[PDB]
This record gives structure tokens, sequence and C-alpha cells, in this order.
């Protein structure tokens, strides 16, 4: 049906998103 | 008082105010240009026939003719002042419907006196012409709204309120399946058409004090799948959505009895969040 | 009438110093030799009060926590609160939302205003902890004479015109009327800025009781010799007391900081309260009622307010005084980072601030020619050649006649950083010859002292007499020291290479201008000589005493001249050089001398190689000092003694028509005078200081600067900034530093005032046009307090766009920090194009849900009513309520994630106010975190599980995440052009318009 969206697979992927971007920005501030 | 005029400025400073003016002008009419320019392409973006998203509107919702203040009939059987309001409301609802109101055999179609199949029209392209929109006459509903004959305080004795369902472009209606899991004393038809069954409380202790009839097409309380799809207002405009009469006749008058309905099918679903969704509620009183 | 005390306390002082013994002692009733009775002593201890300052009239209890809750801008955000919950109350007319809106809201602006309250409070905290960590005080007790014993007695017990013995290393316990001394002398530094210790005599000598003789201070050392005298002042009635208490009775001014923010303040207030009323007007024009026009007004006004702008401000302060406190420059202030930037003069003391305030010898006379020694604290210069007889001869001279020593535990210590107990100038001899010819104490005990003459306050002369070790010659040897004039007056021979001769006039006139040249150079000179006797008539057994003179005084050997002074602290020239260089106006102001204090400055480049005084000109010219005219001199020296009968014109003229100044033998009222006269002309003053005569000045200035250590209490706590190492280079960073953030604080500021025209335009044309809601309340606070700090802190992390030392100080008229043309920026072109950006995504959304832009307007009013659930998008669909709502909840969401992709661009530009983006780099480390984190969060907030429920936040179709791009875009490349055009044409009319 056209009436579902998949919100889950956007949710993880949004998720699994911020915390590469996150842990990418502590390794950026941390130039050792 | 000091900025407003000085020597060869106006407040502040208003030797250059021509520049600075017509700067704002012209930057402020390029980034209108821009942005009306951004929603014309979005908007190329949007088709002329269904919406690119339905997906917020899935769990269809069941509305009724007296939309009340919050979900509240309050009134008195003697005054004809006391049910002005929702009795009118039901006069420009169906409106609509009159039979004279669609008397053009060209855009009107003259569908089944019993619940009929879903009504497949073509594709939802423009390579078919407008398409034709099935006709429902007030006199399925009997005794509400009755076409001139009664009620016709359309209850003013005791209370009537029409069940509708929500339009959503392209949605098959499916009723429950012949297997049905507790659907309550309702007929046989459930290849034919969406149910609709009301009760005092929904699933707990109920002041539940009533006797109702129902009123749909055919003589089963519910929508036929005949009139669905529905097609869009580009498509079919003056398309009317099928409507259910509920009448509730024995209740106690003096005290508020709440009232919860709802629309079964595969379908249909409904929110703890939302009342409205694939569900109904309405609070009654009668007072006298 | 504290007025008139600080009135009667801003006048120097007077005494009754000169008098005869019978006369002071017939005022105070005491015996001279006896001092007073026992119990006129624990009489006169309990008449008035006990010797010691009154403890601070300060010390606010930590309730003063609340003055860091107002400030101004914590009285915009509590003003700001206060409107919101108002706004609730009168929402309470009806049956309404706002238990998630403007209650919620109320409660985070105020929640905001304690936070930052709490965080400024604490390092402040953390500040006065070290300085009172920093606090010792070491008991020292007063040795009086009462009924004739001496008695060694608390230095609170002493009273008022009672006998007081001090010796060497004691320190004056009072204010004393010196009767009797024995080779006594004084530090004056900290108090009186003398840097040479003044001898201390009986006698009458100078008019002004500073200067003169016979008086001895509160908390003056004591450096050598013995001395009694008559208490004349007991605690607070002191000098030093009188001082402390005038700088306890200051104002520190407003800081400049506190200014700006005002000035920015009455801007975001005036725009606020200019567009929430217009719109009050306008609301009411159409339709809506006074009720939901007044709730129009205060949401406007108030979303007009930046609550994250106050916190993250308060941190970028903060974290450049966290750079000040790893520098060893701590500010007692938090405000006071930033003041160094704008000060346009600099008064400084000069002992034990630019100058180490430790005599060293400088240069000596040996042979004829003047050689100069090394005169550095490490030793890196040069030494001339110690090999010359004449100059070993010297050196035995000058370590012989020395009461100085070594004290105990200097060994390790470096030779000139080592402690030493004795005078100045014997501690500059001894560690000379300690130094350059070898240790002293052996050649000191290998002449075994037989008698000695202690220095007489008069003829200064200072000898003693020693046997010979010397193998071939078993004479009589005696050494003598003094004033060259003295030393010039009683000799005949004079000793070359190792020989004598007699006195020619040729020589003893080469002598003689050789000290002048010296002496006219700024060192104090001391003369040197000897004499073998004639052990024919001294024979080795003869008894030679004091009693009366047993020698010839006259007809002895001149050997040389040995010149000393107190150079600078090391960094001093090259920091005085960089402030010259920034435009910042370097004067001096010293109680000290002027023919040193002329030097000094001469030499630290406060006054230039190439500027005369009036008094050079007409040296070089041979004229009388009334014929030149004084408009022709650059640089000024002007004497305390004039200032006192100067005028406010005067000490006007005087400032404005000199540029490189210097004030000497100035009390410390004149001080704060001299600082109120630089203040007067509308110019921040900063102040540089070591002892207490700098307390009232460095409190008036506004910010104060004292040094850590050989800096006084009272001038540390009327400071507004320390420097713990002492270092002076330290300034220069100062005003570096205060100069920096200032820029850095605007980019923040525009940075955040960028955000408030998208926050704010989604309720604006809510009301006009009558759309769904396009942007809610948390999500406007999701970007204000959530996304926006990391990227706004960052900003405080960027460097200097071009070279901030070479452009002069602001001018406080002009140059403002928040200014017409930042908003012109904010507000006027950049927030338009994330407005813009945003409601794009929020009709983007909608016409892709079914609701086209078309038929969304006049919606609102169908649309926020919960009971219809029958609502006809553009399609003929129907929707409830919540459907449509979670859509436009979902229509919050990407208009918020929107403001996140227009403050990308928004943040690479304010990064750089002229230069573009490819010139400053990348290279902000906390800004590029602060975009990963930004985003991050925002698409953590949007797709994070149960933000729905709890924030009414829900996921966006990718799709969703792409609308806002190219607005973003935009910004980057128009800011960069304006950059552009703005560089290449510096004239300029984008330069007059937009530059901020
Ligand atoms: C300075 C700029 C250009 C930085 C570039 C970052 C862009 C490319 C990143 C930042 C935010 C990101 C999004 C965050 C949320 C996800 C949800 C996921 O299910 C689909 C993709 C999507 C929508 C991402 C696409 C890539 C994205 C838009
Ligand atoms: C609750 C609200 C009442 C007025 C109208 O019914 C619209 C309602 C929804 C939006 C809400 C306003 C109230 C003021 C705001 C918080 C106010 C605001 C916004 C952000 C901010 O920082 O400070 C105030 C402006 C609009 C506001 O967000
Ligand atoms: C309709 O009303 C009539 C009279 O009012 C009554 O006889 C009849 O039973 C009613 N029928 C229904 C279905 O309500
Ligand atoms: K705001
Ligand atoms: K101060
Ligand atoms: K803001
Ligand atoms: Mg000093």
């Amino acid at each position: 049906d056209p009436f579902y969206y998949d919100y889950e697979t956007v949710r993880n992927g949004g998720l699994i998103f911020a915390a590469l971007a996150f842990i990418v920005g502590l390794i950026i501030i941390l130039s050792k | 008082i000091w900025n407003s005029e000085k020597k060869e400025f106006l407040g502040r400073t208003g030797g250059s105010w021509f520049k600075i003016l017509l700067f704002y002008v012209i930057f402020y009419g390029c980034l209108a240009g821009i942005f009306i320019g951004t929603i014309q392409v979005m908007l190329l973006t949007i088709s002329e026939f269904k919406p690119t998203y339905q997906d917020r509107v899935a769990p269809p919702g069941l509305t009724q003719i007296p939309q009340s203040q919050k979900t509240e009939i309050s009134f008195r059987p003697n005054d004809p002042q006391s049910y002005e309001s929702y009795v009118v409301s039901i006069v420009r609802f169906l409106e609509k419907y009159k039979d004279l109101a669609q008397k053009d055999d060209m855009i009107f179609e003259d569908c089944g006196n019993v619940p009929s199949e879903l009504k497949e029209r073509g594709e939802y392209n423009n390579e078919r012409g407008e398409r034709k929109v099935c006709r429902f006459r007030l006199e399925w509903l009997g005794n509400c709204s009755g076409l001139n004959d009664e009620t016709y305080g359309y209850k003013d004795g005791k209370p009537c309120v029409i069940i509708k369902l929500n339009r959503v472009l392209g949605f098959k209606p499916k009723p429950p399946k012949n297997e049905s899991l507790e659907t309550y004393p309702v007929m046989k038809y459930n290849p034919y058409v969406l149910p609709v069954h009301c009760t005092g409380k929904r699933d707990e202790d109920k002041e539940k004090v009533g006797t109702m009839e129902y009123f749909g097409l055919g003589g089963y309380p519910g929508f036929p799948l005949q009139y669905y799809p529905y097609y869009g207002k580009l498509l079919q405009p003056k398309y009317l959505q099928p409507l259910m009469a509920v009448q509730f006749t024995n209740l106690t008058m003096d005290t508020e009895i709440r009232i919860e309905c709802k629309a079964y099918g595969e379908n249909i679903g409904y929110s703890e969040k939302d009342r409205f969704q694939g569900r109904f509620d309405v609070k009654i009183e009668v007072k006298s | 009438k504290e007025r008139d005390m600080d009135e009667l306390k801003k006048e120097v002082s007077m005494d009754d110093h000169k008098l005869s013994l019978d006369e002071l002692h017939r005022k105070y009733g005491t015996d001279l030799s006896r001092g007073l009775t026992p119990a006129r002593a624990a009489e006169i201890l309990a008449r008035d009060g006990p010797n010691a300052l009154t403890p601070p009239p300060t010390t606010p209890e930590w309730v003063k926590f609340c003055r860091q809750l107002f400030g101004g801008f914590s009285m915009l955000l509590w003003i700001g609160a206060i409107l919101c919950f108002l706004a609730y109350g009168i929402q309470a007319a009806t049956e309404e939302e706002p238990q998630n809106d403007n209650l919620y809201l109320g409660v985070v602006l105020s929640a905001v205003v304690i936070i930052t309250g709490c965080f400024s409070y604490y390092q402040e905290a953390k500040s006065s902890k070290i300085m009172e960590s920093f606090k010792n005080m070491v008991p020292q007790q007063a040795l009086v004479i009462r009924n004739g014993e001496k008695m060694s007695i608390n230095a609170e017990e002493v009273v008022v015109g009672d006998l007081v013995e001090v010796k060497g290393g004691d320190r004056i316990p009072a204010d004393l009327r010196i009767i009797s001394a024995n080779g006594c002398k004084v530090d004056n530094s900290s108090l009186t800025g003398e840097s040479e210790p003044q001898t201390r005599s009986p006698d009458f000598t100078n008019e002004n009781p500073l200067e003169t003789r016979n008086i001895a201070f509160f908390s003056t050392n004591c450096v050598e010799g013995t001395a009694r005298g008559i208490v004349v002042y007991t605690g607070d009635r002191t000098v030093m007391g009188r001082i402390a208490t005038l700088a306890s009775g200051l104002e520190g001014g407003q800081t400049p900081i506190a200014a700006e923010i005002e000035h920015f303040i009455h801007i975001i207030t005036g725009v606020a309260v200019f567009l929430g009323v217009s719109f009050f007007i306008l609301s009411l024009i159409l339709e809506y009622t006074w009720l939901e026009a007044v709730i129009f007004l205060i949401g406007i006004i108030v979303a007009n307010v930046p609550e994250g702008l106050l916190a993250t401000v308060t941190v970028c302060l903060t974290l450049t005084a966290k750079r000040m406190a790893r520098k060893n420059c701590l500010v007692k202030n938090l405000e006071a980072v930033e003041t160094l930037g704008s000060t346009s003069t600099i008064c400084s003391d000069k002992t034990g601030t630019l100058t180490q305030n430790r005599m060293t010898v400088a240069h000596m006379w040996s042979d004829n020619q003047i050689h100069e020694a090394d005169t550095t604290e490490n030793q890196s210069g040069v030494s001339f050649d110690k090999t010359s007889a004449t100059w070993l001869a010297l050196s035995r001279i000058a370590g012989l006649c020395n009461r100085a020593v070594f004290q105990a535990n200097q060994e390790n210590l470096p030779i000139l950083k080592r402690a030493v107990a004795g005078d100045a100038s014997e501690s500059a001899l001894l560690k000379c010859i300690e130094l350059c010819c070898g240790s002293v104490k052996e050649m000191r005990e290998r002449y075994t002292k037989i008698v000695e003459i202690p220095f007489n306050s008069t003829n200064k002369y200072q000898l003693s007499i020693h046997k010979n070790p010397n193998t071939a010659e078993p004479r009589h040897l005696l050494v003598m020291k003094g004033a060259p004039e003295r030393i010039l007056d009683r000799c005949s021979s004079i000793l070359i290479h190792g020989k004598e001769q007699p006195l020619d006039e040729e020589l003893k006139d080469a002598f003689q201008n050789a000290y002048l040249e010296l002496g006219g150079l700024g060192e104090r000179v001391l003369g040197f000589c000897h004499l073998f006797l004639p052990d024919e008539q001294f024979p080795e057994g003869f008894q030679f005493d004091t009693d009366d003179v047993n020698f010839p005084l006259d007809n002895l050997c001149f050997v040389g001249l040995i010149s000393m002074i107190d150079p600078p602290r090391a960094a001093v020239p090259d920091a005085v050089g960089k402030c010259r260089s920034a435009g910042i106006k370097v004067i001096m102001v010293t109680g000290d001398h002027p023919i040193t204090a002329k030097a000094i400055a001469k030499g630290v480049g406060i006054i230039s190689e190439g500027n005369e005084t009036v008094e050079d000109i007409a040296a070089r010219l041979n004229i009388p000092v009334s014929q030149v005219n004084p408009r022709d001199a650059k640089a000024c020296v002007v004497h305390g003694s004039d200032l006192k009968d100067m005028t406010s014109e005067q000490l006007d003229d005087i400032l404005k028509y000199h540029t490189e100044i210097v004030f000497a033998r100035t009390s410390p009222q004149q001080k704060l005078i001299i600082v109120e006269g630089c203040q007067r002309q509308g110019a921040i003053v900063a102040v540089t200081g070591d002892g207490v005569n700098d307390s009232p000045a460095s409190k008036k200035a506004d910010i104060g600067v004292a040094m850590g250590i050989a800096g006084s209490d009272v001038s540390k706590q009327a400071a507004d900034m320390i420097l713990l190492d002492d270092n002076f280079a330290s300034i220069v960073t100062g005003v570096e530093e205060g100069r920096l953030i200032f820029d850095n604080l605007k980019k923040s500021i525009a940075y955040t005032l960028t955000s408030n025209i998208p926050e704010i335009t989604p309720f604006l044309i809510f009301i006009i046009a009558n759309i769904p809601l396009p942007l809610g309340t948390v999500t406007i606070l999701c970007i204000d307090l959530g996304t926006d700090m990391v990227p706004a802190i960052s900003l405080a992390y960027e460097q200097a766009e071009s070279d901030i030392m070479k452009r002069q100080p602001r001018n406080p008229k002009t140059d403002k920090l928040v200014n017409e043309q930042l908003i012109s920026m904010a507000y006027g072109q950049i927030g338009m194009i994330q407005a813009l950006g945003g409601f794009f995504t929020y009709f983007v959304i909608l016409a892709e849900n079914g609701f086209l832009p078309i038929h969304l307007l006049g919606l609102r009013v169908n649309w926020d009513d919960r009971w219809i659930n029958d609502v006809e998008d553009s399609y003929g669909q129907q929707w409830t309520y919540e459907q449509r709502k979670i859509v436009e909840f979902t229509c919050h969401t990407p208009f918020f994630v929107t403001i996140v992709v227009v403050q990308w661009a928004d943040l690479v530009i304010c990064k750089t106010r002229r230069n573009s983006v490819f010139q400053q780099g990348m290279k902000n480390k906390i800004l590029i975190f602060g975009l990963f984190e930004e985003t991050a969060l925002a698409a953590f907030l949007s797709y994070c599980p149960g933000m729905g429920v709890a924030l009414r936040m829900y996921p966006l179709k990718p799709t969703w995440w792409f609308c806002a791009f190219p607005y973003s875009l935009l910004i980057f490349v128009y800011d960069e052009v304006r950059k552009l055009i703005i560089r290449r044409r510096p004239g300029g009319w984008v330069e007059k318009e937009t530059y901020y």
C-alpha cells in the first residue's frame, strides 16, 4: 500500500549518521 | 531629541538614505524573486493528480454531521432554538445530497440500491476524462433527514447523528474477513460494506443507557465499497461520499451518557492519541 | 558624609615633623630616653585603637552571588521571562496551550540567567580563592621602650607617642618621628617610591614630611643601622593607612565592555519593542482583540531576545580568562579581560614596576676610563678587563667597607637573585665583588677589621682600618668611601695602573665631569679611596680609636668612582615598544626623583631618543628655562612640586600638548588626580604598579594591573588584575587579548542574532497570512539553546584576521560592539535568506503532503481547531486533528533542521569579518566540531525514538534535509563576494554600510 512509509529505516539511517558525525567531530577536536 | 535632525542629516544620518533604501528594495526584490523561483520548481515537483505523500492520513477518521464544540450535543426537546445550530449544520451538510442537486447524467452515475464491489475507474491519469460520481440519495437514511418526510426536528424527541468516513484518495476500504473477531450484532454483508458500531464506554464499565437504529445503504449499517476509491478533487469534483445515520431512540434524558463509534476492517485502525482516527466520540445530553 | 571624608583623604598630608625634641615631648607628654609608663601605654592603647589597619570595609557575603544574577544582560532576560509569565497569565483568559509554550519558555529564560550567574560567580569565586591563598601575614613585634626598659611587644599594642627602637631588618611598626639614629637607612620604595634607601636622621630636612629624613613610615623596612623614635601615628592614622582607606573608598567606573553590552542591549530592546509595537498596532488593525494583540506584542518582543547570547558570552570571556590564567595573569573580574584592548593610555609606576627595584652596579671609573659592568640578570652581557691592578685595589676597597653580608641560606642561589642583609648600595657592591673578583668572605676576613666608622648621615663618609695580608708590605690599610665631592675634598694622591700620582686640575676635572656624566646618567655615584698608613708612626701594636681622630683624613689616595642604579625588568623596554607601536600613550608616574626617572623613561622607551624637554633645549641653547616656548618640546618631566600648584586646565594642556610624559616626586593622591585627568579626556586608562602608593590610582583606573609578588597587598586588592609572574610583557599580551575577543565577540553576537530572523518570522506571518504555524516554541529553543551554542562558542577560537597590534585603540564613542551595521547584516540581509529557506521547506513539505501553498492561507483558524476533523486540503482529502497536526510538527522539525543548515553557512562567514574564508582558512577545530555536532544533534532530535511524543519532533523524509541547501549556499556566496568587494574597495559603500 502507498499508505505505508518506512520510518524505521529512515530513523535508523539518521541515527547511524548522528553517531558517525559526532564521533568524527570528536576525532576532529582531538588532533594528537 | 537629538538624532532626528542634525546638520546635513535626518535621523539618524540621512544624506545617503536613498542608497540604502534602493539597495534594500533591489536586494529584497531578488530575495522574493529567488524564493518564488524555488517554490515554483517545487510546484513543478507536485503531481497534478495525486499527493506525493498520503501516509499521515493512513488510518482514516470517523466524523459527524453536527460537529460540536467538544464532541457534545446538549439540548432541549421543546426549545426550537435549542437544537437550531445542529439541525442547521445537518441541512447545510446534506444540501449537496438532494435529488435535484444531482440532476446530470453526464457527471452523475446511478449505482446500486444495494452495496456493491468497488468501482475502479481506469487509472488516475487524465487519459480518461473527468470521472463519473456515484449518487447518494437522502432516502438511504430513513427517519434521519428523511428527505422532507419527518423527523423533521431531525431527532427533536430523541437524538440522531450521521457518521461519515474521511475522504482519502485511492483508498479502498477492506471490511473485516468473513472470519470476524467479535464485531457486535452486525449484518451478514461483510463482503460488500464497511461496518460501524457504537457503545457507551470503550473497554470498561459503562453507563451505557440506550437503544440505537442505524440507516446505511440497503439496510446495512455502513459504507458501501461501490463509492470507493475516491478519485480526487480534480478528477471527481461533485463526489458524494457514503453516509450512515445513527439514531439513538431510548435514552435517559437529564444525564450525560458517552458514546464511542467504531468502523471495522483491515483497512481501518485506531489511535489512543487520536480519538477521531478510525473511531468516534460523542457526549450527548437531552435535558427537559 | 563619606564625601567630605574622601575630600580630606584626596589631599596630600601635613605634619608636626619639624620640632625641637623638647616641644615634641611637650606635646606628646613623653620622656625621650624613658618613653612613657606602662600604665600610660595600656591607657592610650585602650583610648583610640590598636596599631594595625582596620580590616577591609569590604567582605561581602556569598549572597553577592545575586550580583551575577542581574548585570544588564541578565536583566534583559529577566524582563523577558517576566513577559512570558505575563502573556501566560493573560492566556489563562481561556482554555490554553502554553503549558507547553509560554510557561515553559519563561521558566527556560529564568533557568538561563540563573545558570549563567552560577557559572560566572563560580569562576570569579575561583579567582578570589587563589588570591586569598596567596595571603601570608607573618606577625612582627615592635621593640618599644617603656619605663626605661626596652621591651619587645606586639606591634598592635603600640600606641601614639612612645619610644621605639628599630634595627636592621626591623619593619617600622608605626609612623615615628626620629629622635636619634646611628647609620640608619630605611626603604621607602613601596610607600614613597624612593628607589635608593633614604637615610633617616633626627634632623629636619625637607618641608614635605614624606621626603624629610626624621619621619619613619608604617610598613617600610629599616634596611640597616639603628634608630629610635616617638610614635606620631598609630593604626589607620598612619600614611599607608590613609592611602589604604582612600583606596577602599573608591570606585572602578564602568568597564568598557559593560558599556558595549549596554549599548547593544538598547539596540536589541530598541528593535524588539519597535517590532512588537508596530505589530501590536498591525495585529489590532486586522481582526485580533486587545487580548490576543497583547499576546502577540509579548511574543514578538520576547522572541527578539537571545537567551543563548548571555551564556555564550559569559563563556567566551571565561575562555579568554582561561588563557590569561594559564599565562600567570589573573583577572579578579570577568569583564576585565577586554579593557586592556581598549586602553589608549597607560600610567605606570616606576620602581618595583618597570624596574626590578633592585639596585645594581652600572658603570665604574678606573684608570681614567669608564667601564661598564654587566647589568643583566642572567649574565649574558659583557665583562670588561678585570686584569688591571687598579680595579683590583678598588674591588678590595669596596668589599672591605661593607656592613652587608650574605645571609645563611644563600649558596645554591645565583649571586644576583640571592638575598643579602644590609644596605642596598652595600648589597649591590657585595654581589658585584662576589661575582667579578671572587668571593668577598675570604678577602673580608683576610684583612681583620680593627675599628670602623659607620657612615655619618653628614658628609656620608664611611671608613674602616685593617691589617695587611701582603707578604711585602705590613703597612696599615685604611679604606673609605662616600660622596664624590667630599671624597674629592679629602684626598691628595690618585692611583693609576698600580702607581700613585698627585692630582692635577686636568685629571681632577676629568674625574669631575666623569662624575657629572654618570650622575647625570641617572645612576647615583659613590666615590672610593684608600690610604696605607705610615707604620713607622703607626706601629703594629698601635691601637687607633674612634674616640677622636688618630688618622690623617687628608692627603689620601683616591681610586675611582662606582655608579649604581636599579635597572628595568628585562621584558619592559620591548613591552613599552609594543604598546607605543599599538598606539597606546605611555605615561610614567613615580614618587621617585626626576634625575633617575628621566633616565629610566629614556631607557625603556617612554621618552624616545630624539625628543627633548624644554630643559634640554634650554641646556643646548644656553638660555633661561622660561625663554624656550614649551609647545616645541614633545617630552616633559613634571615635578611633584608644580603638580600641587597646577589646575585642571593646566594639567589638560600638559597632557594634550606633550606626547611622551613623566611625573616624578608625586604623591599617591596626585597619581589618582593624574589618572582622573586622563579620564577627563574621554580615554580609557590602565595603571600598572607595585607598592601601596599605587592603590588609589589602580583602583580608579578603568582597569588596574598590579604585580603579584613585588607588589604590596592593598595595591593588589585595589587592582582588577594581577600578574603572578610579575612579567611586564604580559601587559602586552593583555592589550592583545582584549583587542581580539572584541572582534570575536562581535562575530559571535552577529551569528546568534542572525538566527533571530528565521526564528521570529514563523510567528509573524502566522498572524498575518493566517497559515498553520511553520516553526514552534520547542524547535526554536532547540535552536537558540540547543544547536547554535557550539558554533557560537567556537567563534571565540577565531584567530586574528590581520595584525591587531598595528591598529590604534578603538574609539569608544564611534566604534561600538553591536552597531547599526551589524544589525543591518544579521537582521537585514542574511537572516532574511535563512527565513526564506525555512518557509521553503515549510511549503515543500506541506505541498508534498497535499496542502498546496495557494490553499494554505487563512487555514490556521480551521487548522488549530481541535474539533474539526474533516479538513479539506487541495486534494479534497480530509484530515483529523492529530493527523494534520503531526504534519505541522513534522513541519516544525525540518524548519528547525533548516535553521541548522543555514547556520552552517552563517557560521563559516561570521568567522571572517574581512578576509575571505579561503584566507583565514578553516583551521578552527572548535568550529569544525561545532558543525559536526550541531548537525549530529539536529539529526538526533528529528530521528530519535520518542521525540514525537516528548518534543513533538518527528522524523524527516531525507528529501526534507535538502530543501534548505540552496539558501545556505547563497549565504556563503553572497557574504564571500561582500567580503571580497570590501577588500578590493575599502572606500567604500559596502564597507560603510555592511562591515561591522
Ligand atoms: C556543510 C555541509 C554541506 C555538510 C554536508 C552534510 C550532509 C551531506 C549531511 C548532513 C545531515 C545529513 C542527513 C541526516 C539524516 C539522514 C537520514 C538518513 O536516513 C537519510 C540521509 C540523511 C538525510 C542525511 C544525508 C546527508 C546529510 C544531509
Ligand atoms: C503560544 C503562542 C501564543 C500566541 C499565538 O497563539 C501563537 C502560539 C504559538 C507560538 C508561540 C506563541 C507565544 C509566544 C512565543 C513563544 C514567542 C516566542 C518564540 C521564541 C522565543 O524565543 O521567544 C518567544 C513567539 C511565538 C511563540 O513561539
Ligand atoms: C420512524 O418513525 C416512525 C414514526 O415517527 C416510526 O413509526 C418508525 O418505527 C421509525 N423507524 C425507524 C427506522 O426509526
Ligand atoms: K529568541
Ligand atoms: K578598579
Ligand atoms: K537568536
Ligand atoms: Mg614603585
